[PDB]
């Protein structure tokens, strides 16, 4: 059966590019409500001694807004496909990341059954078939076009395992597509480290197209050599990812002189938060007041 | 008492780099007459208002609006058709002209409107080799209306006699190129042309021309007016922090 | 005469995707627009797919998507997928050829390739 688990304060966002500083701005918009209940899947290897359990690229809701947020070393999910009758005709979307490089196309191309991807890790010469993106049968047309830079730049070393968190938020709004995405650095392995951040808007598409369904695209391994698919303890993999749902909640965020959020506080959540809401301030006064009816 | 400003002050957006033309200009072998590519345009603005200073082209006629108006009328679909003529059909070819070009090859709506830019190619086509990508339909079962293509290949069939998808009796190759002689003399040289197919509707206006851009003041009350939001105020420097998005 | 076979074949396991790539060695190639046709038993020549010179690609609804064929740069381009068993059919090309008529004045029809799935 589903696992439900609270959902940490992760998941916030700038509903717009306006700035502030030191004023709390109230927003009424589909957003990811705090300390909710939230499901999480599993992940296994071996399977074939139960019942209705353990499903292949199962279907999930292509509400208006939807959460997402995952920790993959090897980044096992590579792309997102939109459409309802996903044979082709309509645009579809395409996000490949590649050398931590994301391009984002809207070629229509044909869709598999079980769409995967092949991925051989461990081997002599790197960047083998790369650029051969076998995850579609063939592209129809391609009139748009995505360039993609660097965010910052370090020193010597690398890690795939632990070196950055990437927070997505994605949502459909008068079927304006939304992107966000935001990459921040964390050194903690104990568990998953507890803060606030937001993730600022990069581009708006106002296609205003209607899809009511969704499918990802997942990288596996080709060959069975390791007891496992990257790692030991577990049965598959080891990692933390979450995934939540939007709703039309209203949030109270308070910037700084730095023009960063800082904190949120949903006002619906509790009588506490409402009433911080009514008075459009954290600190809370003596007395009664009214709140509503 | 109000201190309005002197005439204006408005600022425009940034460079905003005009559309790739670099790489179909630079193109070592250019789309034939008979495929030509067809890849829509946006984002971007007609680079007219930068061939002031350029290589002149043989003539650049726009019958829907004079030169100086490009600017002055909004774009929506860009879709340039270019293919070589004959320099003796320059002037058989020319709209509302019957001819045999206008019959089978050439057919375009009666009230079709844009811009024809002619050029000669001799300083590029000469010393290529003869080369024969180049081929045009010169006869057809029908006439072919606007934008489209025919793909069929088969041996059209005169007499009685099938051709079988070879040479025969009463057989005739609708497909041929045009013969280069390197004796051709100078009126023979061919000629690149492009005309620029648009309707202006169906799509949103979102391609402007470009505008001429004032002078700025600061230190002094005055209105202005960005990404269509309007104001009035004073333009100064700060050396505040601010997030680059 | 262009050559396109390249090899025999190979194994194929279930759910497979091969991306074959053409050699694209030979003589100088030229702007030819190319026909893609299907051959069966108890069926006729049709026009299944044609692809110009870089212009614009025809394919039919059924072979849509999971059979194409794409040129670029004189080098053409086979993307396969949808593989089942009543896929085993012949394919036939078909080229457009002017300077041709010094020996031979034919149209240069290549052989057609069977193509079988069985497991």
């Amino acid at each position: 059966p589903p696992a439900y688990t609270n959902s940490f304060t992760r998941g916030v966002y700038y509903p717009d590019k306006v700035f502030r500083s030191s004023v709390l701005h109230s927003t009424q918009d589909l957003f990811l409500p705090f300390f909710s209940n939230v499901t999480w899947f599993h992940a296994i290897h071996v399977s074939g001694t139960n019942g209705t359990k353990r499903f292949d690229n199962p279907v999930l809701p292509f509400n208006d807004g939807v959460y997402f947020a995952s920790t993959e070393k090897s980044n096992i999910i590579r792309g997102w496909i939109f459409g309802t009758t996903l044979d082709s005709k309509t645009q579809s979307l395409l996000i490949v990341n590649n050398a931590t490089n994301v391009v984002i196309k809207v070629c229509e191309f044909q869709f598999c059954n079980d769409p995967f991807l092949g991925v051989y890790y461990h081997k002599n010469n790197k960047s083998w078939m790369e650029s051969e993106f076998r995850v579609y049968s063939s592209a129809n047309n391609c009139t748009f076009e995505y360039v993609s830079q660097p965010f910052l730049m370090d020193l010597e070393g690398k890690q795939g395992n632990f070196k950055n968190l990437r927070e997505f938020v994605f949502k459909n709004i008068d079927g304006y597509f939304k992107i966000y995405s935001k990459h921040t650095p964390i050194n903690l392995v104990r568990d998953l480290p507890q803060g606030f951040s937001a993730l600022e808007p990069l581009v708006d598409l106002p296609i205003g197209i209607n899809i009511t369904r969704f499918q990802t695209l997942l990288a596996l391994h080709r060959s069975y050599l390791t007891p496992g698919d990257s790692s030991s303890g577990w049965t598959a993999g080891a990692a933390a990812y979450y995934v939540g749902y939007l709703q039309p909640r209203t949030f109270l965020l308070k910037y700084n002189e730095n023009g960063t959020i800082t904190d949120a506080v949903d006002c619906a959540l509790d009588p506490l938060s409402e009433t911080k809401c009514t008075l459009k301030s954290f600190t809370v006064e003596k007395g009664i007041y009214q709140t509503s009816n | 008492f109000r201190v309005q400003p002197t005439e204006s002050i408005v600022r425009f957006p940034n460079i905003t780099n005009l559309c790739p033309f670099g790489e179909v200009f630079n193109a070592t072998r250019f789309a034939s007459v008979y495929a030509w590519n067809r890849k829509r345009i946006s984002n971007c603005v007609a680079d007219y208002s930068v061939l002031y200073n350029s290589a002149s082209f043989s003539t650049f006629k726009c019958y829907g609006v004079s030169p100086t108006k490009l600017n002055d009328l909004c774009f929506t679909n860009v879709y340039a058709d270019s293919f070589v003529i004959r320099g003796d059909e320059v002037r058989q070819i020319a709209p509302g002209q019957t001819g045999k070009i206008a019959d089978y090859n050439y057919k375009l709506p009666d009230d079709f409107t844009g811009c024809v830019i002619a050029w000669n190619s001799n300083n590029l086509d000469s010393k290529v080799g003869g080369n024969y990508n180049y081929l045009y339909r010169l006869f057809r079962k029908s006439n072919l209306k606007p934008f489209e293509r025919d793909i069929s290949t088969e041996i059209y069939q005169a007499g009685s006699t099938p051709c079988n998808g070879v040479e025969g009796f009463n057989c005739y190759f609708p497909l041929q190129s045009y013969g280069f002689q390197p004796t051709n003399g100078v009126g023979y040289q061919p000629y690149r042309v492009v005309v620029l197919s648009f309707e202006l509707l169906h799509a949103p206006a979102t391609v402007c021309g470009p505008k001429k851009s004032t002078n700025l003041v600061k230190n002094k009350c005055v209105n202005f007016n960005f990404n269509g939001l309007t104001g009035t105020g004073v333009l100064t420097e700060s050396n505040k922090k601010f997030l680059p998005f | 005469h262009v050559q396109l076979v390249e090899s025999g074949g190979g194994l194929v396991q279930a759910g497979g995707s091969l991306r074959l790539s053409c050699a694209a060695s030979g003589s100088i190639f030229s702007s030819n627009a190319m026909s893609w046709y299907r051959q069966a038993p108890g069926k006729q020549r049709e026009l299944v797919a044609s692809i110009t010179s870089g212009g614009n690609a025809d394919y039919a609804d059924s072979v849509k998507g999971r059979f194409t064929i794409s040129r670029d740069k004189n080098t053409v381009y086979p993307e396969m997928s949808s593989l089942k068993p009543a896929d085993t059919a012949v394919y036939y090309c078909h080229a457009v050829g002017q300077e041709a008529s010094a020996y031979a004045p034919r149209a240069y029809w290549g052989q057609g390739t069977q193509v079988t799935v069985s497991s």
